[PDB]
């Protein structure tokens, strides 16, 4: 006997308050329940599970699932209900690495570590709660009462325990081997370098000799699997990677169902494909979500699902990472509130693509719009390559320096240079922080009946111009607005708007150029047009002049 | 030794705060960081059975080539039972914000000699994530009293005053005021006496057994602010009257008395924004009245150690920021504004983030705790950069302003 070291096993609790699982076994036909007798029985014989005494109050469901085809049985333990009573753990296999911040490797080879997949001991207080009952046949005896000595497929807590166990049993190897990679996913290991392949090949037979330090046999004949691998959507080669195929179906109508893989599919291909447009065909699945109903296409939803298969006509790849190398990220408008992105080291070879669509709210910019693009590449780029890349950005230096010093907000971008590559992002207007001498001041006022929702607005100037609208279907909030159109509307190049109204205020201060409001729209038309706008606020009804005299021919 | 019973308060389970994004450089500092800090029994490696999390991080201080890890213990704070163990409470001394200079000490390298209590260990656990997720995040828990974790001073206390003891009775007009992992030491004297008498503290804690040589220097008693002030001009505008009668409508809420109808009538017909209006009498009279009215302080003005306090902080441009602290709307407990530069010419929200480390600060100085801020930023924006300024050894509580305030015009 070669000693080996145990396996050290992770204490383990139901939740606070909480007794373990007990739960009636189903009736079974004969023929099921001499099939898990069978597996029971050889299971017992390798250690994974142990009869117990009648003592054991505990119960989990056992079933005997036919394989397809097959004369054999397989067993399963619904561990449902343990499951709901089992403490939460610590799961490492959410943040999955992305491809794109892998390095290349000229050499993966891939080790079955199955044995050890079902072999980590469970520890022993716990085990108790793993309790199962082999019906009786014809009910005439006792049932086989049995508990699991390992981590039981199926069990809460076995994934992050085994991954764990794995983990440390790895840790030493890892660290005393810095030339390789070594990575876990479910009953495998995959070691990459870059070593000759001797030496690779020297390495992996080390590896095998330090996990038989714990008795974890990795087999003779080794594995079939070899690169490219599929992994999680993926294709990793040694040199590259892209998604597994996209094939975007053909079809004369779709639903809301299809529509909803359509996009999936698409979002899944945006990391890749440069260009990737989803806002058209997202927009089919506003409210509704009766899932089989079939949704006409816009002649909007047909140009981008054709400019998508364009982009999606051949197969594109991403190249890996290189430390000693910058990022850079690239940034283009689309329009409709859509953002693309590549990003790269060297030109032409991107490590990765991806797309940004803008919030919903009721008004917004094209600068706000790339600020927020550019956080979340940023966020995205830390969590694959550990830094920002540099940008370059579709918006002069000026314009973004005019910006950002006049914005109420605080705001910044981190290193980037402009690019000269159309559509660019500009200021489309910008107010005055003085009033204009020589030009006309126009004072401007709405109101509205709340109940009929009538109103006027209005404004009158120092040149004695006036004017008062009558409206219908209209709240004072509009009217507010719907004032200062007017005083855009029939001013010249230049002019002076004074208004009591914090809530266009508020807005306009906001500085947007697109708006869900048509009334918003019309008058951001208005400001570009202009060479010079001066917006003024003053309280209402405090007795001042001009302000007094429109706010009453509004108020009927 | 004997480690004091803590616990969580009543139906709260741990802390579960997801690890943010770190760069490598962070990552790098505190993989070396934590390794010593394992070596020396500070901490130990946890397995999956914990599900706790609490975000971790890393700094470098004013003058400093090395890292200082900074745990961001907000949530476990928050659910942390409140400390009258031994002591009833701290009544905050209200003569530290009254001294010529007060040096800022990082004591929290004390709390490392006391043992944690067992059982609530578990809630200290802490995340050291890996780029692009490639291997395992490091999994540790504290064994010890962790900086930055509201307990530590609590339980901290009874050493920290028998550690100066001998410095307090040699220099009974010293104020010290300690707040998590920092010592506030006041004093009146010269400033190289100041010194003197700093180091003098350090060598205490030092020979007890020992970022400590360190020390942040303050005058709090040089601390100005900012009442309400109106222009004095020799030639009014229509705009300078209505901007007039705009900060004054606005100050009204404040005080009492003050009156615009006077003023408002200059404004008489429909009049272009440049004209200049001369000043009646009685639109004289009334200003003056107002300007007399805004040299008293506010009415009913009141601090409640019950309640928050908020922090308002507004961007003036040109690297300047307004602020005001308050717990009622109206009722300002402290205003204050920043010509402030340290950098940052080019970068708005590093100025924003030294604004809030200089508020906090204030706000630990005057009434012993930390502000809820409202920053004039957007989330995502604030969120990706905040940790590459941070300076500071606690940190604060904030929420986000979508919407322009109006009243940033009147503390301009
Ligand atoms: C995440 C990961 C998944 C698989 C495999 C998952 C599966 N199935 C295999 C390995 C070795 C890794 N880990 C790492 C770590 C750093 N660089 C790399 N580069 C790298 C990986 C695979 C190929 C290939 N072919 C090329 C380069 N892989
Ligand atoms: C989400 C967050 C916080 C939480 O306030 C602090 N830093 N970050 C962060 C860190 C790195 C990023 F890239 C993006 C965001
Ligand atoms: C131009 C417009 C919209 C759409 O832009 C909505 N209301 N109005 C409007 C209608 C009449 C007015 F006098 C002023 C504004
Ligand atoms: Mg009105």
């Amino acid at each position: 006997m070669v000693p080996i070291s145990p396996i050290e096993t992770v204490p383990v609790k139901l939740k606070p308050g909480m007794d373990g699982p007990k739960v009636k076994q189903w009736p079974l036909t004969e023929e099921k329940i001499k099939a898990l007798v069978e597996i029971c029985t050889e299971m017992e014989k390798e250690g994974k599970i142990s009869k117990i005494g009648p003592e054991n109050p505990y119960n989990t469901p056992v079933f005997a699932i036919k394989k397809k085809d097959s004369t054999k049985w397989r067993k399963l333990v619904d561990f449902r209900e343990l499951n709901k009573r089992t403490q939460d753990f610590w799961e490492v296999q959410l943040g999955i690495p992305h491809p794109a911040g892998l390095k290349k490797k000229k050499s993966v080879t891939v080790l079955d570590v199955g044995d050890a997949y079902f072999s980590v001991p469970l520890d022993e207080d716990f085990r108790k709660y793993t309790a199962f009952t082999i019906p009786s046949i014809n009910n005439e005896t006792p049932g086989i009462r049995y508990q699991y000595n390992v981590l039981p497929q199926g069990w809460k807590g076995s994934p992050a325990i085994f991954q764990s166990s794995m983990t440390k049993i790895l840790e030493p190897f890892a660290a005393q081997n810095p030339d390789i990679v070594i990575y876990q996913y479910m009953d495998d290991l995959y070691v990459g370098s870059d070593l000759e392949i001797g030496q690779h090949r020297t390495k992996i037979e080390e590896l095998r000799q330090h996990l038989l330090r714990w008795g974890l046999t990795t087999p003779d004949k080794k594995h079939q699997k070899e690169p490219p691998f599929l992994w999680m959507g993926y294709e990793l080669h040694p040199d590259k990677w892209t998604v597994q195929p996209i094939v975007l179906p053909e079809k004369d109508s779709w639903t809301v169902n299809d529509i909803q893989k359509l996009v999936g599919k698409l979002n899944w291909a945006s990391q890749i494909y440069p260009g990737i447009k989803v806002r058209q065909l997202s927009k089919l699945l506003r409210g509704t979500k009766a899932l089989t109903e079939v949704i006409p296409l816009t002649e909007e939803a047909e140009l981008e699902l054709a400019e998508n298969r364009e982009i999606l006509k051949e197969p594109v790849h991403g190249v890996y990472y290189d430390p000693s190398k910058d990022l850079i990220a690239e940034i283009q408008k689309q329009g409709q509130g859509q953002w693309t992105y590549q990003i790269y080291q060297e030109p032409f070879k991107n490590l990765k693509t991806g797309k940004y669509a803008r919030m919903r709210g009721a008004h917004t910019n094209d600068v706000k719009q790339l600020t927020e693009a550019v956080q979340k590449i940023t966020t995205e780029s830390i969590v694959i390559w550990g830094k920002t890349p540099k940008f370059k950005l579709p918006i002069q230096k000026e314009t973004w320096e005019t910006w950002w010093t006049e914005y109420w907000q605080a705001t910044w971008i981190p290193e980037w240079e402009f690019v000269n590559t159309p559509p660019l992002v500009k200021l489309w207007y910008q107010l005055e922080k003085e009033p204009i001498v020589g030009a006309e001041t126009f004072y401007v006022d709405g109101a509205a009946n709340r109940e009929t929702k009538l109103g006027k607005a209005g404004y009158v100037t120092n040149k004695g111009r006036q004017k008062v609208v009558p409206l219908t279907n209209t709240t004072n909030q509009k009217t507010e607005l719907q004032a200062i159109y007017l005083a855009l509307q029939d001013s010249g190049l230049e002019v002076n708007i004074v208004t009591d109204s914090q809530y266009a205020l508020g807005i306009i201060q906001a500085q947007p150029d697109k708006s869900e409001s048509e009334l918003v729209n019309q008058i951001i038309e208005q400001l570009i047009k202009k060479e010079k706008v001066y917006l003024a606020w003053v309280p209402a009804h405090k007795g001042i002049g001009g302000n007094e005299q429109v706010d009453k021919l509004v108020s009927a | 030794i004997e480690t004091v019973p803590v616990k969580l308060k009543p139906g709260m389970d741990g802390p579960k705060v997801k690890q943010w994004p770190l760069t490598e450089e962070k990552i790098k500092a505190l993989v070396e960081i934590c390794t010593e800090m394992e070596k020396e029994g500070k901490i130990s490696k946890i397995g999956p059975e914990n599900p706790y999390n609490t975000p971790v991080f890393a700094i470098k201080k004013k003058d400093s080539t090395k890292w200082r890890k900074l745990v961001d213990f907000r949530e476990l704070n928050k659910r942390t039972q409140d400390f009258w163990e031994v002591q009833l409470g701290i009544p905050h001394p209200a003569g530290l914000k009254k001294k010529k200079s007060v040096t800022v000490l990082d004591v929290g390298d004390a709390y490392f000699s006391v043992p944690l209590d067992e059982d609530f260990r578990k809630y200290t656990a802490f995340t050291i994530p890996s780029i692009n997720n490639e291997t395992p995040g490091i999994r540790y828990q504290y064994n010890v009293l962790p900086q930055g974790w509201k307990g530590s001073p609590a339980i901290f206390q009874s050493s920290m005053t028998k550690i100066l003891e001998p410095f307090k009775k040699q220099n009974p007009d010293i104020v010290i005021y300690q707040y998590m992992d920092d010592l506030y030491v006041g004093s009146d004297l010269e400033i190289g006496q100041h010194r003197t008498k700093i180091e003098e503290l350090r060598q205490h804690l030092l020979r007890w057994g020992l970022f400590l040589w360190m020390g942040y220097e303050l005058h709090p008693d040089k601390w100005t602010v900012q009442p309400i002030v109106l222009p004095e001009k020799d030639s009014w505008t229509v705009n300078d009257i209505q901007k007039l009668v705009g900060k004054l409508n606005w100050a009204s809420q404040i005080y009492p008395g003050i009156k615009v109808r006077q003023l408002s009538k200059l404004l008489r017909g429909t009049k272009a924004l440049t004209e200049v209006i001369p000043l009646t009498e009685e639109a004289e009279l009334e200003l003056a009245e107002n300007r007399e009215i805004l040299k008293e302080p506010v009415h009913g003005v009141y601090y409640d150690p019950s309640k928050d306090l908020i922090a308002e902080i507004q961007k003036q441009g040109q690297g300047q920021w307004t602020y005001q602290i308050y717990q009622e709307p109206f009722k300002n407990l402290k205003t204050g504004k920043y010509a402030r530069m340290r950098g940052a010419h080019t970068n708005d929200v590093k100025q924003l983030t030294e604004a809030v480390q200089k508020i906090t600060t204030e706000s630990i100085v005057i009434w012993g705790k930390t502000p809820k801020f409202k920053l004039p930023i957007q989330k995502e924006t604030w969120e990706t950069w905040w940790t590459e300024y941070w300076q500071a050894t606690w940190i604060p509580e904030w929420e986000f302003v979508n919407t322009p305030p109006l009243v940033k015009l009147w503390y301009q």
